[PDB]
């Protein structure tokens, strides 16, 4: 997260960290959709460009973090996955079509004020909630800055970062790039001399854009951190997969029988 | 993932014009000394991901083995 | 039951919501809704 501040204890209790096993290092957020449901980005899972396509056996979950490094034992859960699940039409040609995957947890978990699902939204909530100007909130792990002078390292949180971001105009977003952008993105972000930045960067990718809802007082998570051309560059917008329009494809997988 | 500018020439999946992707079917010849970079049609080498690198406390032997 | 518990409770945070509590930032999204 670019020009975020630390998140308070039980923030984003959503907020998911996947992590390789061996070695260990972060990869990418994710989201708790339930007690047995976990959200993040097909990207994270499978990327053939960097010769990524993980299995089951590659990776730990953790949840309730606060901290990036520590081990936080009366707090954090660490899972296995049972089943990986990536959108069947997702297409890593053309940055990132359907950039959306469900990973089921080995075993369900017990809530706590640490740990906690997010809403997804539905028709009326996307309606209502998805309008330009109208801001929503990324969290993550990730860099600080998009380049460093010595070492990654530098640029790296002590502890979970979050930051405020305003939807951005379809047109707006479509003339700031010239990657082909579908139904199933957005983009958000400040123009330049709104006067303030922010965005996604590296490790932060997976995560999720939520929203709270005045109605009911809820959270939504109306977006998963995608791709962007660099991170709070002036001009630039962070894009995001649209989880209302892919719904149908989550409902799909958790309703089918085996799983 | 967040492309990041092309850091040798024959790479592509970064930033070679401006900020701008340089993708697939493409490479980027990297300008030297007040030349610009050029996103060219041919093959390209992912720009390799930077490794989310860090000093982890250790977990549990269990969550492994 | 494949979806698991938490769909009834979901988006009211322990720490915030379900302690009629708000976030240092939360006011910030709101104004954004109304000007
Ligand atoms: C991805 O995963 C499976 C092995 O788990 C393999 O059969 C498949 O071909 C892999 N490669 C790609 C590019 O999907
Ligand atoms: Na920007």
């Amino acid at each position: 997260i670019v020009e975020g501040q630390d998140a308070e204890v039980g923030l984003s209790p959503w907020q998911v960290m996947l992590f390789r096993k061996s070695p260990q290092e972060l990869l990418c957020g994710a989201s708790l959709i339930s007690d047995r449901w976990v959200l993040t980005a097909a990207h994270c899972l499978l990327y053939p460009p960097w010769d990524k396509n993980f299995t089951v056996d590659d990776l730990l979950v953790r949840i309730g973090k606060h901290s990036r490094t520590r081990y936080e034992r009366k707090v954090e859960k660490i899972s296995m996955l049972d089943k990986i699940y990536i959108h069947p039409r997702y297409n890593w040609k053309e940055n990132l079509d359907r950039d959306i995957a469900l990973l089921k947890l080995k075993r369900p978990i017990e809530l706590s004020d640490y740990i906690h699902p997010v809403c997804l939204p539905d028709k009326q909530t996307a309606a209502k909630l998805l309008h330009a100007g109208f801001k929503g909130r990324v969290t993550g792990w990730g860099n600080r800055r998009e380049t460093w002078t010595t070492s990654v390292a530098e640029v790296q949180p002590s502890v979970l970062q979050v930051v405020n971001l305003p939807l951005v105009e379809r047109p707006v977003c479509k003339a700031s790039t010239r990657i082909r952008i579908t139904d199933n993105m957005f983009c958000a972000g400040y123009k330049p001399g709104e006067g303030k930045r922010g965005d996604a960067c590296e490790g932060d990718s997976g995560g999720p854009f939520v929203m709270k809802s005045p109605y009911n007082n809820r959270w939504y998570q109306m977006g998963i951190v995608s791709w962007g051309e660099g991170c709070d560059r002036d001009g630039k917008y962070g894009f995001y997969t649209h989880v209302f329009r892919l719904k149908k494809w989550i409902q799909k997988v958790i309703d089918r029988l085996g799983s | 993932v967040v492309y990041t500018d092309c850091t040798e020439s024959g790479q592509n999946l970064c930033l070679c014009e401006g900020s701008n992707v340089x993708g697939q079917g493409n490479k980027c010849i990297l300008g030297s000394d007040g030349e610009k970079n050029q996103x060219v049609t041919g093959e390209g080498t992912p720009k390799p991901q930077s490794h989310n690198d860090g000093d982890f406390e250790e977990i549990p032997e269990e969550y492994l083995q | 039951k494949t979806f698991g518990a938490g769909e009834a409770d979901c988006g009211l945070r322990p720490l915030f919501e379900k302690k009629q509590v708000q976030d240092q930032t939360e006011k910030e999204l709101f104004e954004s809704y109304i000007e």
